[PDB]
């Protein structure tokens, strides 16, 4: 079981990593493309709306 | 010297993850236009319920869901006219999991009974009736996600997940190595990969067709309550016991934003995100839901209408409503 | 269409049929947990276990299937009436594990409002552990029973009040009236063991509606 | 990734004294209630003492009262576990646990093992 | 003049007590059903009956009071007196039917949740307002009540007055139905529940106690004389002059019989003070103003 540890860890050190600056980009251009089909911050008008 | 190599195989990751940390997005997201305070009002209310609210699942259709409660029943509502389609009774009274399957034709359900049960409800004889039953866990089931009609993966509280077949009954792989009551699960997009939080602060990926682990990942110092994934595929979103949500992405290894305020002390029971991933839905031990902006930390909006917890949350797939489970057995869609 | 919203108020009302039949038997039954074991001190007499008396039906649940760790799914039992908490009275001094994990759930943030009918077993074996425990807890020795009567040994009746009040020290200091401790002595002659839970129970709800009237 | 490290402890005589701290890093430590816990060999897990979050409210096994203390300084993440009169019956491996959760008066506290929250224990013998 | 514009201002404060504070027990239990108990059905049937008393009733004994002239004929006078007798038998018989829901909540513990059901107290509230109507609407608008010979016949639909002339009959026996019968329910049931906070109290300074815990004696009895002791003190001396009234007259004055029923009027004004001390109660009541 001790060995069992140190055997994974060296499974998740050897991993490309990308920068924060081209993840969190990857994220931000994510909501920005389909922010114009969300119901929740766009607040759509009550005729396309089947809850009132 | 196990023991004493495996710090520095923990360090050779710590000092990685600050080759690839150039710049938090608080900084880089701060040339975008915020959002501001929403107003989210009580539209329905399904009042069907006897006792505390402990799941429930919004189906894929974005018109029916399933809610379980600790009296033992299992009601299909209809959320467009609120009229409850079914009402199933199970054989345990205290479930805490429960799943509608992407094609609509199943539902399951577990609990302290240590035993997941499938229920199947499009029949052509007769009523709903118990399909087969999944024993094969040495402790409670917190979480259960369909796959497909044929697939399921649960996670229980004896450190355990395990992918199922609902055909023969058995476990088709497991996962190991959790040392902690996993709590919850969510799933991929495309169903490849799939994240579990656990009791010792460890969100953690897994793999479903290779039956091993990719990464591991450690940012909060309390047990893990619930979890929730990006619509993208490349982060997912975790709130634990310590009133602080955390945003990491899997392809940089470490975390992204910490969601808290100064006068939060309860926990986080239920995370879910929008359907374009901008606001972070997080329901709350102080019988309130609050609205987080996802890139800024801005704290849109606060939803407040329950009275003795929020114990489950859930998005549609069009993202049209949110309805809100709680303690006081009434289920509230929110839009 | 006009055919299908008739079909579906026609399966809406009749679930309303059985959901409010379903309530006024989910409203008759007690829930009960059990936090000691079935070790048949208090266990054979009495997961689900039912019995009735006095033509009520109390639902009692003894949890064994989960392993060691209970702060997630203890706190799925707090619409509960009373926690039942079985322990043996006489190594490696298991009366103050119990000690703790006592203060544990009388100090939830969930279990708050449960009231613990605790019993103190082993009872039958304290008689022959007691002559022969003090080093446990020194102020054992400096302790005498003031005014409690009607118990054999003066020794053993000292011995066996110290452990009642060594609960009812944290049943008494953070309470505020909302739920209190029933504490009891049994040994294997547990066809008594039954009514003193419906005893004890008839006593939860009346004192949870004479502090909502005001008047306790 | 939260750590909780101890430090002291080695082969005393019987009647000595003996210092054990606890340098814990990874969450704040000002509003977590901590413990000592020990392990006899051959027997289980054992709780030995606790502090509050501020230093007002301390406990103690009656078996180790009067004999021990326990201090926090919760400007430096310290748990301290001061030991004086020991015995042939104190040879344990003494861990330093904590609470799971946060502005939190109860404790779920050490298992048979595989508690989250807890250190590796100096061995501490006599 | 101090007689005039001193009753003037002191009885128009009574009607602002009455319609405000029954006004606020409506809008918190209406409003967001967080409390909207079946306990709190008999509360909420009330404050309706003390609200139609207290702007239909009270401000209309204003206005006969102060001009000494009854301005609405005979076709509304026969109307507000039918409606006092309902206002007043309907609080009573409210304040009973909340008394036995006390009395069986805590004698019989295990038979009130499964046998008083959200829908079963919708009955009882029915069976208050046709008991107190079956001696309000039945026995004035037919006429059942004698209006008796002629000292009271010239006074009776003349003009300009409109008494309360009744006859032996009447006037004995809707004083049974509205008082009297109440008054020994409310006695026999509060004298029992008494006796249980009273049997709990040393059972738990038996077990308990020596840790610091009869003095929450004190308090199972200041609660228990100021409900049971409000009623009997707003009450009991109108009912008292009104059953000797139809026994020997030129006893009572026309101002001492007046104003006897009008410490009545305030009882109405008490209960949305005594009826309404939960905790949840008293976070909605500053939810709903500040
Ligand atoms: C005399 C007047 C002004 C009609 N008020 C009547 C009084 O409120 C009342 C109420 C209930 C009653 O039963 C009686 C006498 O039966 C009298």
């Amino acid at each position: 079981q001790a060995r069992k540890l140190v055997e994974q860890l060296k499974m998740e050190a050897n991993i490309d990593r990308i920068k924060v600056s081209k993840a969190a980009a990857d994220l931000m251009a994510y909501c920005e493309a389909h922010a114009k089909e969300d119901p929740l911050l766009t607040p759509v008008p009550a005729s396309e709306n089947p809850f009132r | 010297q196990l023991r004493q190599e495996a710090e520095q195989l923990k360090n050779q990751i710590r000092d990685a993850r600050k080759a690839c940390a150039d710049a938090t997005l608080s900084q880089i997201t701060n040339n975008i236009d915020p959002v501001g305070r929403i107003q989210m009002r009580t539209r329905r209310t399904l009042r069907g319920h006897l006792a505390k609210i402990y799941a429930m699942h919004w189906g894929t259709d974005s018109r029916l869901l399933v809610s379980a409660s600790q009296d033992g029943k299992l009601i299909i509502w209809d959320s467009y006219t609120t009229n409850k389609v079914h009402a199933i009774p199970l054989r345990s009274s205290w479930v805490m999991t429960c799943a509608y399957a992407p094609s609509g034709n199943y539902v399951a359900c577990g609990g302290l009974d240590n035993i997941c049960s499938i229920y199947n409800l499009k029949t052509r004889e007769g009523n709903v009736r118990v399909s087969r039953e999944l024993a094969g866990h040495t402790g409670y089931l917190s979480c259960c996600r369909f796959l497909d009609d044929n697939q399921i993966v649960t996670s229980s509280g004896d450190t355990t997940c395990a992918l199922w077949d609902i055909e023969t009954g058995q476990q088709t792989t497991t996962f190991t190595g959790h040392t902690g009551d996993v709590m919850s699960l969510s799933l991929a997009p495309d169903t490849r990969l799939f994240v579990s939080g656990a009791c010792d602060a460890s969100a953690k990926l897994w793999d479903v067709r290779e039956g091993m682990c990719r990464q591991t990942f450690t940012g909060h110092e309390s047990d893990i309550n619930a979890i929730c994934f990006f619509p993208n595929g490349n982060a997912f979103a975790t709130g634990s016991d310590d009133a602080t949500c955390r945003l990491f992405d899997l392809r940089a290894d470490q975390e992204l934003m910490t969601y808290s305020h100064d006068n939060i002390i309860c926990g986080i029971t239920s995370v879910s995100f929008s359907k374009s991933g901008r606001l972070l839905l997080a329901g709350y031990d102080d019988f309130n839901c609050n609205v987080w902006d996802a890139l800024k930390a801005d704290r849109a909006g606060v939803l407040a209408g329950h009275d003795n917890r929020v114990s489950c949350l859930g998005v549609t797939d069009d993202g049209m409503a949110v309805a809100t489970g709680s303690w006081d057995s009434f289920l509230k869609i929110w839009n | 269409q006009r055919n299908e919203e008739k079909a579906q108020r026609e399966a809406n009302k009749k679930i309303e049929k059985q959901l409010q039949k379903d309530k006024q038997v989910y409203r008759a039954t007690h829930r009960l947990l059990l936090l000691g074991a079935g070790e048949s001190g208090k266990s054979t007499i009495v997961f689900e276990t039912k019995f009735q008396v006095d033509k009520v039906n109390f639902h009692m649940f003894d949890v064994g299937g989960q392993r060691d760790e209970r702060r997630k799914w203890i706190q799925c039992f707090n619409d509960v009436t009373a926690i039942i908490f079985v322990v043996a009275s006489s190594q490696t001094n298991r009366l103050q594990e119990a000690l703790n994990l006592f203060k544990s759930i009388w100090n939830n943030r969930w279990l708050r409002t449960i009231s613990v009918i605790l019993f103190l077993n082993k009872q039958d074996l304290l008689a022959e552990k007691v002559l022969a425990i003090e080093d446990y807890f020194p102020e054992f020795a400096r302790y005498t029973t003031p005014e409690d009567a009607t118990p054999e040994d003066p020794r053993v009746t000292r011995a066996k009040y110290f452990i009642r009040d060594e609960f009812l020290r944290i049943s008494t200091a953070s309470g505020d009236g909302r739920h209190y401790c029933y504490p009891h002595f049994t040994c294997a002659v547990d066809t008594e063991n039954i009514r003193r839970v419906f005893n004890d129970c008839r006593d939860i709800i009346q004192r949870m509606h004479l502090r909502q009237y005001e008047l306790l | 990734q939260v750590q909780l490290q101890e430090s002291g402890g080695g082969l005393v005589q019987p009647g000595g004294s003996l210092r054990l701290s606890c340098a814990a890093s990874g969450f704040t430590f000002s509003n977590y209630k901590m413990n000592w816990v020990r392990q006899a060999p051959g027997k289980g897990l054992e709780w030995v003492s606790d502090i509050s979050q501020s230093g007002a409210s301390i406990s103690y096994t009656g078996s180790v009262k009067g004999r021990f203390t326990i201090s926090r300084d919760n400007a430096k993440n310290t748990l301290y576990l001061q030991m004086n009169s020991l015995k042939p019956e104190d040879t344990a491996v003494y861990y330093c646990a904590r609470c799971p959760a946060p502005f939190t008066r109860d404790c779920f506290d050490v298992t048979s093992t595989t508690y989250a929250y807890r250190g590796q224990g100096t061995q501490v013998t006599v | 003049e101090v007689w005039v514009v001193g009753m003037g201002i002191v009885m128009s404060l009574i009607v602002l007590a009455i319609v405000f504070g029954n006004v606020l027990v409506i809008t918190a239990i209406a409003k967001f059903e967080r409390l909207q108990t079946v306990t709190n059905y008999f509360i909420t049937s009330l404050a309706v009956a003390d609200l139609v008393m207290g702007l239909a009733v009270v401000p209309f004994g204003a206005a006969h009071i102060l001009t000494k002239t009854w301005t609405f004929g005979n076709f509304w006078c026969e109307f507000w007196t039918s409606i006092d007798v309902l206002c007043v038998t309907a609080s009573i018989w409210t304040l009973v039917v909340i008394a036995v829901d006390r009395y069986f909540a805590i004698t019989s513990p295990f038979k009130y949740q499964s046998l008083l059901t959200k829908n079963k107290a919708r009955v009882i509230i029915l069976m208050v307002w046709i008991v107190s109507g079956l001696t309000s609407f039945l026995p004035i608008q037919m006429h059942w009540y004698r209006a008796t010979h002629q000292e009271a016949i010239n006074c009776y639909a003349e003009e300009t007055c409109c008494d309360f002339f009744t006859n032996q009959a009447y006037a004995i026996a809707s004083s049974i139905v509205s008082f009297y019968v109440p008054l020994v329910i409310m006695v026999f049931v509060y004298s029992r529940v008494f006796q249980e906070a009273k049997r709990q109290l040393q059972k738990i300074d038996k077990s308990e106690g020596r840790f610091h815990v009869a003095l929450k004696e004190h308090k199972a009895l200041k609660t228990l004389g100021i409900i049971m002791g409000t009623f009997t003190l707003a009450w009991l001396p109108f009912f008292i002059v009104n059953i000797v009234h139809v026994i020997q007259d030129n006893l009572i004055r026309k101002e001492v019989y007046i104003l006897l029923n009008w410490i009545g009027y305030v009882n109405s004004g008490f209960n949305p003070l005594i009826y309404s001390r939960s905790p949840d109660f008293r976070i909605a009541f500053q939810e709903l103003l500040c």
